[PDB]
Order: structure tokens, then C-alpha cells, then sequence
């Protein structure tokens, strides 16, 4: 339930091939950027960084949970379906 | 245990249904509550099944769920929350000895051991004849009459090891002993003489204020 | 007035307390019950709520809230939902058996109280929740209710007053927690007896989700007499803000354990000696008293010398009046074992809903069991104090507080006994 890892903007790159090492079976890679992950305060900062480095990019708008209406009293509604059968 | 495992004696196919007269009693139970809230009848109806059957097999719980249109799990929750429901068979006489502090202070232990010796069982067990089951319970609300026991629906109070052994002797013989204190008083008045309510009570209208 | 006690029989409310007179309708009427009920109902809710307000009556169920103010939460316009009075006859507090005597020997006082109290709240019916173990008492109450229905005192056009009122009886199935007001409501609704968080308060969302007032049997049963004789008559008993008469239970190590009605603010010493025949073995043999049932902290003999039995006096003594169930322990008592058994009781009674009581009380029970044998170190005493404070005020309902307080009373007043027991165990091992 913690939301502290959703505060900042991230920039990662497209995933490329990983293959089994013939000797041990370890995951090999030839992608130098496979682990690169940058952090940004805003999406403008991330876009600015991508633009000056020549990377083409996709920006996905931040998804924020929409505010909910909570009411403990509704658990015992006289005539509504919100009444709970168990606690 | 608060989980169920099917056995040949206790499974969904074990026979149970309310008698025709108990169905009439159920109708009066359900009519005591607002329409749209039949689930309120779960406790009285579940107790009714126990009074007919003696205990609550899983099939009895299922029947109550069906009659009241409540999910069976919600009935299982009730059966396992309230301690008066017997989810295993009990003897003909369910002896329940209070051992909370007020009764403990007045020697409920001597009552508990007297029963165990006479019936030759331990707390929690049933006699081989299946006549008596013995357990300890918490305060039964008769603390000034300690030590005391409940057998089925009756209270037996101000007990001594002799008194309880006499009650068990009567029960073994098919007699039904009278409930209440066995020490000399009738209920909760102090022994040795009333310290209050000695004079005849006043009648209608006494002390009534003006304007009524 | 500055001295209290010595209540006269003319001023006692429950005149059939010992069941030596007919408990059915005819005996009740001859004793003054159901007299001018029609006039009281026609006076109106505000007049009835005024009398209960002026009487100074406080809740007899254990918490002692002012009754007139509490009942006035229902004195509001309707909104389409029915309104209910729920009478709490669960009577589960160890040491407490007063409500049992009212139901079985003075049932018509309770029935009339339901109508008068229900009228003040504008309720359509009263549900009397009585513990399932009180089978014979519930049947007695059921017989009285039928007589009231046949006589036209309740039901349609009750007492010819043009006010309809039903009185239902519903039995419990074995649960101390179902004496808590919201757990009682949940049990009536067919669920596990688990308390509700507040808000909402029952006067807004109660039984079946409707405006509800939960009142103790004794609180309800005295309201008709307060209306007939006046709130002023009631307030002339006991200290200021501690008005009225009170039913007491004196059990444990006394000569004649009994139930009795006595004035509020009676001295604890006077109550035990005048009515219970004194402490077993003499007053000098007294060790401790639990004054208001198992949920109230104990007090030592020194405190019991002069304390008064009312809400305010017992609070200043670091305890409470509770249900006014006096449990007396003489000096032959193993006080640590006595308290340990109460914690075992609360362990068996906790509903398990909320964390501090589900886990804390079971934890306290394990520690107390070791404290009985001395199989602990003194540093665990301050640990147990802190645990009890982590339960108190952190749980949904007051059962958690009711378990914490007895432990606190033991540590407050008998720490040397606990330490002595650990010292004895250590040398023996
Ligand atoms: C664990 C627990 C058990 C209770 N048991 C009872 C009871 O048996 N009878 C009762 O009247 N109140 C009992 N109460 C108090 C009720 O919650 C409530 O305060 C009372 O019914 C209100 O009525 P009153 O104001 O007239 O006292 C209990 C409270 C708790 C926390
Ligand atoms: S304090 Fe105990 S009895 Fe009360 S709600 Fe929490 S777990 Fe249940
Ligand atoms: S302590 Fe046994 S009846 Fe109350």
C-alpha cells in the first residue's frame, strides 16, 4: 500500500535481448543501456533531458488515484446494499 | 476446533429438518424484525435447531442458512462465535460450572472436583453413558449465589460438594431437581434475615407528584 | 446533606427485589406499577426527558453517562426510519447480578420503563436483549409482557394513550462482549457480537441502521418511578451529580453475600457491614475490594476504610463505580491468582476484532499466569504496566480498557506481593 515509490518521474529504455550463457546459464546481454534508469522531478525535466540527448521518447501521463468517498456508517445502512453481512 | 471436517456423523448429508411445529415457531421469530432484515433471526433460529436436535451438525447450520436466505458462511460465523452453540454432541445434561473470580473465591473448585469424582470424568469430557457433559464457564450472572452451576436451562446455587452430588443423583434417576439455592434462602436476599424490604410495599399513587 | 445511606423502604424502587410478592401483573399494580402511565405518556417526550434530566440519573450499565442528556439525542424529527429502544439485559460483568433480580422479580417495572422511556425517544418498539443463560428469567419476562399486552398496557394504543409500542425479547447465545452497546446491536442483527466504531453513534445509525438508544435494565426500570414521584425526589438521594438509589451486589468473602438497594454515596464500609454481614473473619481480615465489577481496579483495605460508593468518589480513589458489584477478598486470598483469573476471563471474552485486545489481552494473560507462579523477573512488572497502557484507549470498545484496568490496580497496590513471589520462585529454582 505504500505510495512513496510513485513520487518521481523515471526514464528507462526499451528492453533488448537476454540470452543464456553457454557455460553457466547466466543471463547475458549486449545492451549497454539495459540497466539505465534516470530520475526526474517533473516530466518537463525528463523531456528536456531526452531532447538534448537525441533519444526519441514516449511520455505517459501520471496516474493518480481518484479521491474516494468513504463512510464507515454505510456498513450498517437501513435500506441500501452497502450494508455488510460480516465484520 | 473452529474448522469443520466432514465425518459420517457430521456432514452435509446428515439428516436434519425442523419439525412442523418448529416451523410455526420460526415464523413468529422472523416476524419480530423489520422486513428486509431476516438475517436478524439467525441467532434465535439457530438456537431453535439446537433445542430440537441437541447440537448443531453442519447440516443444521446449512438448513438455517437456506430458510433465512443468508450465506452459509455467515451462519457458520455465528455458530462458532457464541459459546452456547454445541457443534459437537453433548450429554443429556450439560453441566456448566462457573469458575470466574467471584465464584472461585467461594470455592467453585470444590464443586468442580466433586462432580469429577462422582462422574469419574475430566472437564470437557462426556460420560460413557452420554448422560453428563462437564465444562467450566465464565460468570453466569449469579455471583451472590456462588458457587453455582447451570445444567441445561436451570441454575443450581449456593452449592456444596454434598448438594451437587445430590443433584447428580437425582438426575441419574430420571427425577428433575428443583433449581435455585440449596443453602436455605430463596434467591439473593442475605442469609440470616432481610436487611431491607421488611415492611409491606406502598400501593398505587404513593409519593406521586402533583400535576399527574 | 452530608451523610448518605440508611435508605428507607418507602423510598426503595425495586420493592419485590427478593421475590417474596407476586411478580405478575396483579402484584405489580398493587405495588404502584402501571399507575397513571397514560398521564405520563400524554405529558410528552420533553416533559419525560425533563424529569429524567432533573433526576440526575446516570447510566447503571457501567459507564455512568447522564441519562437525560443521552436519551435526548433521540428527541429529533423523524426521517422515515423507525426509532428503537434497546434494553441491555446481557448482564455479563463478573460480580454483577442485579439486572437478573429486576427481570425475574420485577418484570413489570422493566416493561413499563420500556414504554415510558420509549415514549420519550419516540421509539416504535423496544428490544430487550437478555443473555441466553437467563432462560428462566427471559420466560418470566415473556409472561409479564403477555399480561401487559392482554391488559392493553402496551401494543396498539398503549394505556389508551394513542401511542403504539411493542416490546420484543431476544436472547443471546453466550458472549460477554454482547453487553457492549454496539456489539449488542450487531448481535440483534444476526452477526457476530463485534462492536462498531463510533461515529456513527447509535442515536443516528443503530439497530437495523436506524436511530437507537441502548439503555441498561436498571436505568430503564427506574424511569417510570422517576416520572411519578418526580426527578427532584430522585435527586434528593446521594451526593450532587451522584443522585438516586442504587442496586448493589456484595459477593466474595462476606458473611451474607446478597443483592440490596441502597442510597448512592453510601460508604463502602457501611454497605458491607449493614447488609452483607461484614467481611468474613471481621473487617480487620479485609485485603481488597473490587467495587464495581471485574472491570474496575481493586482498592486496598486502607482505601476501603472511608471511600464512598458513587461515581465521583470512586474515581478519586483511582477506580470506578461500574455496575456497583462489590467483590470482597479477605486476607486468605491469593490476590495475584484472583486478578489472573479475571484476565483469563477477558481473554475468553474478547471478540478478537481489533489488534490491541485480540493480541494484547492474550499476552497479558500469559504474563499474569507466570506472575501467579513467580516465574518472572521484576523488570517484567513495569513491562506489563506498559503493555496494559498500549491496550487502554487504543481499542475499538471498552473491553480492552476493562482488561487493562484490573492489571493496573494489582500493580498499583500490590507490587510487593508480585515481587515477593518472584523472589520465592528464584530461590526455589
Ligand atoms: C465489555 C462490555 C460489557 C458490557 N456489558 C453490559 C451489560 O451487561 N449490561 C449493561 O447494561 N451495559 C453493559 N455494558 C455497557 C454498555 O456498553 C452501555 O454503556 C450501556 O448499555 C448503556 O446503558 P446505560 O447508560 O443505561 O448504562 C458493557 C460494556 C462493555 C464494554
Ligand atoms: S477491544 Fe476486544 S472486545 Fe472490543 S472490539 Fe477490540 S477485540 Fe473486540
Ligand atoms: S462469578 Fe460465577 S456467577 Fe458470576
Amino acid at each position: 500500500s505504500g505510495v512513496n515509490n510513485t513520487k518521481k518521474w523515471k526514464m528507462e529504455f526499451d528492453t533488448r535481448e537476454r540470452w543464456e550463457n553457454p557455460l553457466m546459464g547466466w543471463a547475458s546481454t549486449a545492451d549497454p543501456l539495459s540497466n539505465l534508469v534516470l530520475t526526474f522531478s517533473t516530466k518537463e525535466d525528463a523531456v528536456a533531458f531526452a531532447e538534448k540527448n537525441g533519444w526519441s521518447y514516449d511520455v505517459e501521463e501520471r496516474k493518480v488515484p481518484k479521491p474516494k468517498s468513504k463512510s464507515y456508517g454505510a456498513n450498517f445502512s437501513w435500506n441500501k446494499r452497502t450494508r455488510v453481512s460480516t465484520k | 476446533l473452529f474448522v469443520h471436517r466432514d465425518t459420517p456423523e457430521n456432514n452435509p448429508e446428515t439428516p436434519f429438518d425442523f419439525t412442523p411445529e418448529n416451523y410455526k415457531r420460526i415464523e413468529a421469530i422472523v416476524k419480530n424484525y423489520p422486513e428486509g432484515h431476516k438475517a436478524a433471526a439467525v441467532l434465535p433460529v439457530l438456537d431453535l435447531a439446537q433445542r430440537q436436535n441437541g447440537w448443531l451438525p453442519i447440516s443444521a447450520m446449512n438448513k438455517v442458512a437456506e430458510i433465512l436466505q443468508v450465506p452459509p458462511m455467515r451462519v457458520y460465523e455465528v455458530a462458532t462465535f457464541y459459546t452456547m452453540y454445541n457443534r459437537k454432541p453433548v450429554g443429556k445434561y450439560h453441566i456448566q460450572v462457573c469458575t470466574t473470580t467471584p465464584c472461585m473465591l467461594r470455592n467453585s473448585d470444590s464443586i468442580l472436583e466433586a462432580i469429577q469424582k462422582k462422574l469419574g470424568i475430566k472437564v470437557g469430557e462426556t460420560t460413557p453413558d452420554k448422560l453428563f457433559t462437564l465444562i467450566e464457564v465464565e460468570c453466569l450472572g449469579a455471583c451472590v449465589n456462588a458457587p453455582m452451576v447451570q445444567i441445561n436451562d436451570n441454575y443450581y446455587e449456593d452449592l456444596t460438594p454434598k448438594d451437587i452430588e445430590e443433584i447428580i443423583d437425582e438426575l441419574k434417576a430420571g427425577k428433575i431437581p428443583k433449581p435455585g439455592p440449596r443453602s436455605g434462602r430463596f434467591s439473593c436476599e442475605p442469609a440470616g434475615g432481610l436487611t431491607s424490604l421488611t415492611e409491606p410495599p406502598k400501593g398505587p399513587g404513593f409519593g406521586v407528584q402533583a400535576g399527574l | 446533606k452530608t451523610s448518605f445511606g440508611s435508605l428507607k423502604d418507602e423510598d426503595r424502587i425495586f420493592t419485590n427485589l427478593y421475590g417474596r410478592h407476586d411478580w405478575r401483573l396483579k402484584g405489580a399494580q398493587s405495588r404502584g406499577d402501571w399507575y397513571k402511565t397514560k398521564e405520563i405518556l400524554l405529558k410528552g417526550p420533553d416533559w419525560i426527558l425533563g424529569e429524567v434530566k432533573t433526576s440526575g440519573l446516570r447510566g447503571r450499565g457501567g459507564a455512568g453517562f447522564p441519562t437525560g442528556l443521552k436519551w435526548s439525542f433521540m428527541n429529533k424529527p423523524s426521517d422515515g426510519r423507525p426509532k428503537y429502544l434497546v434494553v441491555n439485559a446481557d448482564e455479563g460483568e463478573p460480580g454483577t447480578c442485579k439486572d437478573r433480580e429486576i427481570i425475574r422479580h420485577d418484570p413489570h417495572k422493566l416493561v413499563e420503563g420500556c414504554l415510558v422511556g420509549g415514549r420519550a425517544m419516540g421509539a416504535r418498539a423496544a428490544y430487550i436483549y437478555i443473555r441466553g443463560e437467563f432462560y428462566n428469567e427471559a420466560s418470566n419476562l415473556q409472561v409479564a409482557i403477555r399480561e401487559a399486552y392482554e391488559a392493553g398496557l402496551i401494543g396498539k394504543n398503549a394505556c389508551g394513550s394513542g401511542y403504539d409500542f411493542d416490546v420484543f425479547v431476544v436472547r443471546g447465545a453466550g458472549a460477554y462482549i454482547c453487553g457492549e452497546e454496539t456489539a449488542l446491536i450487531e448481535s440483534i442483527e444476526g452477526k457476530q457480537g463485534k462492536p462498531r466504531l463510533k461515529p456513527p453513534f447509535p442515536a443516528d445509525v443503530g439497530v437495523f441502521g436506524c436511530p437507537t438508544t441502548v439503555a441498561n435494565v436498571e436505568t430503564v426500570a427506574v424511569s417510570p418511578t422517576i416520572c411519578r414521584r418526580g426527578g427532584a425526589w430522585f435527586a434528593s438521594f446521594g451526593r450532587e451529580r451522584n443522585s438516586g438509589t442504587k442496586l448493589f451486589n456484595i459477593s466474595g468473602h462476606v458473611n451474607n453475600p446478597c443483592t440490596v438497594e441502597e442510597e448512592m454515596s453510601v460508604p463502602l464500609k457501611e454497605l458491607i457491614e449493614k447488609h452483607a454481614g461484614g467481611v468474613t473473619g471481621g473487617w480487620d481480615n479485609l485485603l481488597a475490594v473490587i467495587p464495581g465489577g471485574s472491570s474496575t481496579p481493586l482498592i486496598p483495605k486502607s482505601v476501603c476504610e472511608t471511600v464512598l460508593m458513587d461515581f465521583d468518589a470512586l474515581i478519586q480513589a483511582q477506580t470506578g463505580l461500574g455496575t456497583a458489584a462489590v467483590i470482597v477478598m479477605d486476607r486468605s486470598t491469593d490476590i495475584v491468582k484472583a486478578i489472573a483469573r479475571l484476565i483469563e476471563f477477558y481473554k475468553h471474552e474478547s471478540c478478537g476484532q481489533c489488534t490491541p485486545c485480540r493480541e494484547g489481552v492474550d499476552w497479558m494473560n500469559k504474563v499474569m499466569a507466570r506472575f501467579v507462579r513467580g516465574d518472572a523477573r521484576p523488570a517484567e512488572i513495569d513491562s506489563l504496566w506498559e503493555i496494559s497502557k498500549q491496550i487502554e484507549g487504543h481499542t475499538i470498545c471498552a473491553l480492552g480498557d476493562g482488561a487493562a484496568w484490573p492489571v493496573q490496580g494489582l500493580i498499583r497496590h500490590f507490587r510487593p506481593e508480585l515481587e515477593e513471589r518472584m523472589q520465592q520462585f528464584a530461590q526455589q529454582h
